[PDB]
């Protein structure tokens, strides 16, 4: 998270590979060198690129940092692209009520509804003793709840020593979907 | 004669000069010491901007730029640009209890400035508009 705005007359790094307001390189110049030309033509520099190994910096008018950004607000309106995927966490127990399992699973179709990641752990119930075929048969009973949203990501480990299942769930991709969708006609139609 | 707190009012003839120039001539620094910044504008007498700078201007982001340090970087950039125009001698008019109230006022004696007047002008209403609801924070 950064803003196109200037940095200021406190520079971190020694060395910085300054650019004109006008596009040219100035080249490698000492840190207080840099200061030196904000005062002679009063202005402001803001960092271009922070990836490059060597410090860019560019010296501009006020006047250029607004319309700058004033593109980078319609770039990301016209083509916004956040593509950042949160996690999710459930952690159930094996003897977990039917009513709070229908609770939490509707929980998950909010979220794989948008388009999260659900990570689904499943540890044994107080005082009872169960093995991992009844305990893994709540994934599939509540995968079931969405048949075509929703599809595994990650398969049910034994991540304790076999206490605990963990699983993870995603909303099915595009194209998975309409798979799904050209098969689900077939059963039906074409009978 | 003695010293007195009250400034000169402009009417009454007075011989209290500064570089040959009333108290009226004097250009004006206003201080706006927010919450989470501090804007410094200085102006002529007759509403001319001279030089204007912020927290945010000097490179300062989000938590540091309502801190005192910041408020004083600021005062010291406008005491730049104002010393270049001829400025000397201002009065300031703060607006605000923002921790950058008095620092801003240190930077522009440390930029060549010479305060001769402390002027306090923070809207109070007589009951006006409703506040925000108080917070559980």
């Amino acid at each position: 998270k950064t803003a196109f705005s200037n940095v200021g007359r406190k520079i971190s790094q020694r060395v910085i590979h300054l650019f004109d307001e006008k596009g040219n390189d100035l080249g490698n110049m000492h840190r207080a060198n840099v200061i030196r030309l904000m005062d002679e033509r009063d202005l402001r520099l803001v960092q271009r690129n922070t990836s490059t190994e060597p410090a860019e910096y560019q010296l501009m008018t006020g006047l250029q940092i607004l319309q700058e950004r004033q593109r980078l607000r319609e770039m990301e309106k016209a083509n916004p692209k956040t593509g950042p995927t949160l996690r999710k966490e459930l952690i159930l127990s094996s003897n977990i009520g039917q009513h709070d399992l229908d609770t939490k699973t509707k929980q998950i179709q909010q979220w794989i509804k948008k388009k999260h990641l659900v990570q689904i752990t499943i540890k044994k119930g107080k005082n009872v003793d169960v093995s991992e075929n009844e305990m893994e048969e709540i994934f599939h009973q509540i995968l079931q709840t969405m048949p075509g949203i929703a599809t595994f990501s990650s398969r049910p480990q034994a991540v304790q020593g076999g206490k605990a299942l963990m699983c993870v769930l995603r909303a099915l991709s595009k194209n998975e979907e309409k798979a799904y969708k050209e098969t689900q006609e077939t059963q039906e139609r074409d009978t | 004669t003695k010293f007195s707190i009250y400034p000169p009012i402009p009417g009454e003839e007075s011989s209290l000069r500064w570089a040959g120039k009333k108290f009226e001539e004097i250009p004006i620094a206003h201080i706006k010491a927010s919450h989470n910044n501090t804007q410094i504008q200085v102006v002529s007498a007759s509403n001319e901007p001279l030089a204007f700078a912020s927290c945010g201007t000097e490179g300062f982001r989000n938590a540091k730029k309502g801190t005192g340090i910041a408020a004083q970087t600021a005062g010291i950039a406008a005491a730049a640009r104002a010393k270049q125009k001829g400025v000397i001698h201002i009065r300031v008019v703060v607006k605000g209890l923002g921790p950058g109230r008095l620092s801003a006022m240190h930077g522009l004696i440390m930029g060549g400035l010479e305060v001769i007047s402390i002027t306090d002008n923070t809207p109070i209403p007589h009951n006006g508009c409703r506040p925000r609801k108080a917070r559980k924070l």
